[PDB]
C-alpha cells in the first residue's frame, strides 16, 4: 500500500544523493 | 560462488528480543 | 559492496540483516516486504556444499540498521522467525537457480522513519524497468574488497544484456537470474561481494515514484573483476511462488 515510499525521502519530497543517476538511466 | 566477516558486534540486550 | 559509499540514514529502510545467534555473526542481507515477511536468498539458509542448513531458531532478523556492528538502541528492531520457506526447486547442486526464500516473522514489525517495506514488481513494472543499461541499486554490509564496512554501503549498477552475462562465465545461467555491473571500458566499477548475499537490488519507478525490488544478491566469481558480473535472483520470475506462500501462510 505505502510500499516503496521512504519516510525520510519520498514522503518529504526529498531525494537522496544518487537516485538521479538511476532515473537518468531509464531512457 | 554464493555471496560472515566476523568484525565483531556489540551485544544485544535481552529486553530487545 | 565494492566501490560503493556509505548509505544516507533511512535511504534503504527495507534493508534487513540476517544475524546468527551463536556465534554472533552477520550471515546475509535481506529485505522487508511487509510487516511480517522478509525476502532473502535461499543459499543464506541452505547450502549443503558448505554444510549450511539453518533453522528458524538459529537466527535473528535485525531491521532498521545502519551501523554493521553496533546495537542501535531505539532505532533497530529485532525479530525472531516463525517459519522459513525455501523455493522447492532451488538448485544448490549446480547454479543456485531459484535462489529465493521467504521468512515469516514471529510478530509484525512496526514501521518508522528507518523501517519501511519495499514493493514487489508487477508484470508491467518488470517489463518496463528490467532492461540492459538501466541502473538498479544494491546495498549491504558485505566485503569492501575481494575488510567489512562500519555502516551500510550502497552502489548503483547497470543491468547487463543476457548474452554478455552468459559469455562471462562457465556457469549455466537461467531465466531466473540476471546480471549487473559495468563493462571493462565503461570507466566505472562496483559490485556486491561476499556478505551481501540476500540483499535487495532495487529500482525506483519513474511512473509512480516507488522503489521496487527486482533482484536478490545471489552469486559471483570474485568481486568487481573486469569482464565479470554479479548475478541476482530474478524476483518477478518467481513472484507466483512468492504470492502462493504468502496466501497460504
Amino acid at each position: 500500500a505505502d510500499c516503496g515510499l521512504r519516510p525520510l525521502f519520498e514522503k518529504k519530497s526529498l531525494e537522496d544523493k544518487t537516485e538521479r543517476e538511476l532515473l537518468e538511466s531509464y531512457i | 560462488x554464493p555471496x560472515g566477516g566476523g568484525g565483531d558486534y556489540e551485544p544485544i540486550p535481552e529486553e530487545a528480543a | 559492496i565494492v566501490e560503493g559509499s556509505d548509505a544516507e540514514i533511512g535511504m534503504s529502510p527495507w534493508q534487513v540483516m540476517l544475524f546468527r545467534k551463536s556465534p554472533q555473526e552477520l550471515l546475509c542481507g535481506a529485505s522487508l516486504i511487509s510487516d511480517r515477511w522478509v525476502l532473502t536468498a535461499a543459499h543464506c539458509l541452505l547450502y549443503p556444499p558448505w554444510d549450511k542448513n539453518f533453522t528458524e531458531n538459529d537466527l535473528l532478523v535485525r531491521i532498521g540498521k545502519h551501523s554493521r556492528t553496533r546495537y542501535e538502541r531505539n532505532i533497530e528492531k529485532i525479530s525472531m522467525l516463525e517459519k522459513i520457506y525455501i523455493h522447492p526447486r532451488y538448485n544448490w547442486r549446480e547454479n543456485l537457480d531459484r535462489d529465493i526464500a521467504l521468512m515469516k516473522l514471529k510478530k509484525p514489525v512496526a514501521f518508522s522513519d528507518y523501517i519501511h517495506p519495499v514493493c514487489l514488481p508487477d508484470r508491467e513494472t518488470a517489463a518496463s524497468l528490467l532492461q540492459a543499461g538501466y541502473k538498479g541499486r544494491v546495498t549491504g554490509w558485505g566485503n569492501l574488497k575481494e575488510g567489512q564496512p562500519s555502516v551500510l554501503q550502497v552502489v548503483n549498477l547497470p543491468i547487463v544484456e543476457r548474452p554478455v552475462c552468459k559469455d562471462s562465465t562457465r556457469i549455466r545461467i537461467t531465466d531466473n537470474m540476471f546480471c549487473a555491473g559495468y563493462k571493462p571500458d565503461e570507466g566505472k566499477r562496483g559490485d556486491a561481494c561476499e556478505g551481501d548475499s540476500g540483499g535487495p537490488f532495487v529500482m525506483k519507478s519513474p511512473f509512480n515514484n516507488r522503489w521496487y525490488q527486482m533482484g536478490i544478491v545471489s552469486w559471483g566469481e570474485g568481486c568487481d573483476r573486469d569482464g565479470k558480473y554479479g548475478f541476482y535472483t530474478h524476483v518477478f520470475r518467481l513472484k507466483k511462488w512468492i504470492q502462493k506462500v504468502i496466501d497460504q501462510f
